């Protein structure tokens, strides 16, 4: 029941050093090997390395000589540095467990949220926002001109689950990118409840509220 | 480096049918792989470790069997829910490595009709000095199907940014489309048009600037 | 049905540590056996590692093979792990005439001989090395090779050394 968050940065500029902390919650750190699982946008996920708790750092020779792995017991976090980042490298990046006491029991049980680190040569760009209002009604918010691609939508503080679709970024010739969220809703629950959609994007840091009414 | 080769690469069966994914690899790793679970956007998730045994709270119908350089996964009946990636994954030798992946696409929904809205550009996107329009297509089954953009008669091929989600738990698809241009441009036409073809007769959805 | 026994442990294990550190060197074996009376033999191997040898080629499916002619005559355990018997023994932990094999092995406790040309504390099963103050010429490549009835089993290289001096290894099969 162990849960696992990444606070690393979203945005990193070619050849630098990436840096990422796995911060773990509900166990303590001690009798399970912890390890890093890089997934390109599209292709299959690769492992990058992983660490037991006194030292012992065992690392993907594939990419050995720029990866190293710490740990902070005493802040019961782990992190990742990657020095000389290349294209390549943008990613999505796990922090998760390997555990099991069995003859063949060694699987990776419990995962991370994961972050998606990429490398660029710019800074960043905040969202637009603009609503859409309207068998039954739709109404739906548009994020538009937003540098890197993890934004999160949600629904009344996320109260409004069923119903909801969160369509995949496209990417505009600007070299930005837009999204759009729509909801379906019976037609007489229209002058009922109010509809807020809210917009979080971590690489901006931007929390935006918007509402959505003819 | 032990390569693990996962076939096939995407299959389509119905709700309920078994589905069955084979995992191989270059040397001998007996009972020492594990099968994962990715649904779209969602971090993946533990099946079958040790090749042959259940993770706590896994539904039954999700097999694990094979030793040595062959093994299998089974979903005994596949549900809507059951959509996403999956992956067998080696832990007998460093580095530990991956399979490429197997898409297990539903194709039990019947051909369903889209439901078609229109949604003008708002005001405080017009005052943004940009003019964006969206046309939506919701809860429709079989695979794509063809959105075109009338300038009050005429079909206009540039400026439609298409794109489609992943499968629902009803196993359904929406296509957005999105058309771009200047204020200029928006407010020099009067009736914009947006025409879709899919499963019966054409549909079409107009917008004017009241 | 069931016959013999079977053993696992990771083999490749990567150390870093400064001078006068105190790190435990901790392997994880995982193992299923039969045949109740078995001997079990954990052993702990060192060799030094030249710098000057960039790919420390570990040829690895040696040890299982007893008597291989073409292992033991590569002119001598320069920066290649060839046989065991090249290497020098640093820790021995013998499990001897072992009845009771079904549970945790701190059901059939045994001894665990060192050589004292080394410090090394041992510690639990002797599964695991403590080192304990340690100067700079201990860096080097120790390995951990468990011999059950007379045969390997599990073979884990581990790589101990200095941020200074610190060089990769590459396993092979054959030759």
């Amino acid at each position: 029941q162990v849960q696992l968050q990444e606070s690393g940065p979203g945005l990193v500029k070619p050849s630098e050093t990436l840096s990422l902390t796995c911060i773990v919650s509900g166990g303590s750190i001690s009798r399970y090997y912890w390890s890093w699982i890089r997934q390109p946008p599209g292709r299959g996920l690769e492992w990058i390395g992983n660490i037991y708790y006194t030292g012992t750092t065992n690392y993907n020779p594939s990419l050995q000589s720029r990866v190293t792995i710490s740990l902070d017991t005493s802040k019961n976090q782990f992190s990742l540095r990657l020095t000389s980042v290349t294209a390549a490298d943008t990613a999505v990046y796990y922090c998760a467990r390997i555990g099991g006491v069995s003859f063949g029991e060694r699987p990776i049980d419990y995962w991370g949220q994961g972050t998606l680190v990429t490398v660029s040569s710019a800074s960043t760009k905040g969202p637009s926002v603009f609503p859409l209002a309207p068998g039954t009604a739709a109404l739906g918010c548009l994020v538009k001109d937003y540098f890197p691609e993890p934004v999160t939508v949600s629904w009344n503080s996320g109260a409004l689950t069923s119903g909801v679709h969160t369509f995949p970024a496209v990417l505009q010739s600007s070299g930005l990118y837009s999204l759009s969220s729509v909801v379906t809703v019976p037609s007489s629950s229209l002058g009922t409840q109010t509809y807020i959609c809210n917009v979080n994007h971590k690489p901006s840091n931007t929390k935006v509220d918007k509402r959505v009414e003819p | 480096d032990i390569q693990m080769t996962q076939s096939p690469s995407s299959l389509s069966a119905s709700v309920g049918d078994r589905v069955t994914i084979t995992c191989r690899a270059s040397q001998t790793i007996s009972t020492y792989l594990n099968w994962y679970q990715q649904k779209p956007g969602k971090a993946p998730k533990l099946l079958i470790y040790a090749a042959s045994t259940l993770q706590s709270g896994v539904p039954s119908r999700f097999s694990g069997s094979g030793s040595g350089t062959d093994f299998t996964l089974t979903i005994t009946s596949l549900q809507p829910e059951d959509f996403a990636a999956y992956y067998c994954q080696q832990s007998y030798s460093i580095p530990l490595t991956f399979g490429g992946g197997t898409k297990v696409e539903i194709k039990g929904q019947p051909k369903a009709a889209p439901s078609v809205t229109l949604f003008p550009p708002s005001s405080e996107e017009l005052q943004a000095n940009k003019a964006t329009l969206v046309c939506l297509i919701s809860d429709f089954y079989p695979g794509a199907v063809t959105v075109a953009w009338k300038a009050d008669s005429s079909p206009v091929k540039a400026g439609v940014e298409t794109t489609t989600p992943s499968k629902q738990s009803n196993n359904k698809y929406a296509a957005s489309s999105y058309l771009s241009l200047t204020p200029e441009q928006w407010k020099s036409h009067r009736s914009y048009s947006c025409q879709v073809t899919h499963e019966g007769s054409t549909v079409e959805k107009t917008v004017a600037p009241t | 049905q069931p016959r013999g026994a079977e053993f696992h442990m990771w083999n490749y294990h990567s150390h870093v540590f400064s001078v006068g550190d105190t790190f435990s060197l901790a392997m994880h074996l995982q193992y299923k056996i039969h045949e109740a009376p078995f001997d079990l033999l954990l052993e702990w191997l060192y060799v030094p590692i030249d710098p000057t040898c960039q790919p420390m080629r570990l040829y690895s499916t040696c040890l299982y093979h007893p008597n291989a002619p073409q292992c033991l005559s590569h002119m001598n355990s320069g920066c290649t792990f060839t046989s065991p018997h090249l290497a020098q023994r640093v820790a021995s932990t013998v499990y001897q005439n072992c009845e009771h094999a079904d549970n945790y092995t701190a059901y059939c406790l045994g001894i665990s001989h060192m050589e004292p040309s080394f410090g090394l504390i041992l510690h639990d099963g002797g599964t695991t090395l403590k080192f304990v103050d340690t100067p700079e010429s201990l860096s080097g490549l120790y390995v951990f090779v468990v011999y059950f009835n007379g045969h390997v089993e599990a073979v884990a290289y581990t790589v101990v050394s200095t941020v200074d001096h610190f060089v990769n290894a590459i396993e092979e099969r054959g030759f």
